[PDB]
């Protein structure tokens, strides 16, 4: 390096820093990925149960 | 599907009937003919050990 025009310097390298990023959820494998073909998805649901039986 | 529904409905009734016995009464929801009250039938009474948690 050169300080001004007639003087020299000592160069000590560079310092770098990056921000944090969290990855807790990705480590839990909690989601399942599907690859479709269009921008519409359909889901179907079914319910069932039981009932009473009165005396006869 | 209908067969499974029928099985589950009978199973539920059995549990309800078993539970109704502890309170001292027979289980016959829709029939007065067999609606027995065991405390009355055998001539006994119910004792209550009431507990107070507020003190």
């Amino acid at each position: 390096m050169q300080n001004g025009d007639f003087q020299i310097l000592d160069y000590t390298g560079l310092i770098s820093t990056m921000p944090r990023v969290d990855t807790l959820l990705q480590s839990m494998n909690l989601f399942t990925e599907h690859f479709g073909r269009t921008t519409v998805a359909r889901i179907e649901r079914l319910d069932d149960g039981a009932g009473d039986i009165k005396a006869v | 599907r209908h067969m499974a529904r029928i099985r589950r409905s009978h199973a539920i009734l059995k549990s309800k009937a078993m539970y109704a016995a502890l309170k001292g009464t027979s289980w016959s929801p829709d029939d007065p003919v067999s609606d027995y009250n065991y405390y009355d039938v055998w001539g006994a009474t119910q004792t209550t050990a009431d507990v107070d948690f507020t003190k």
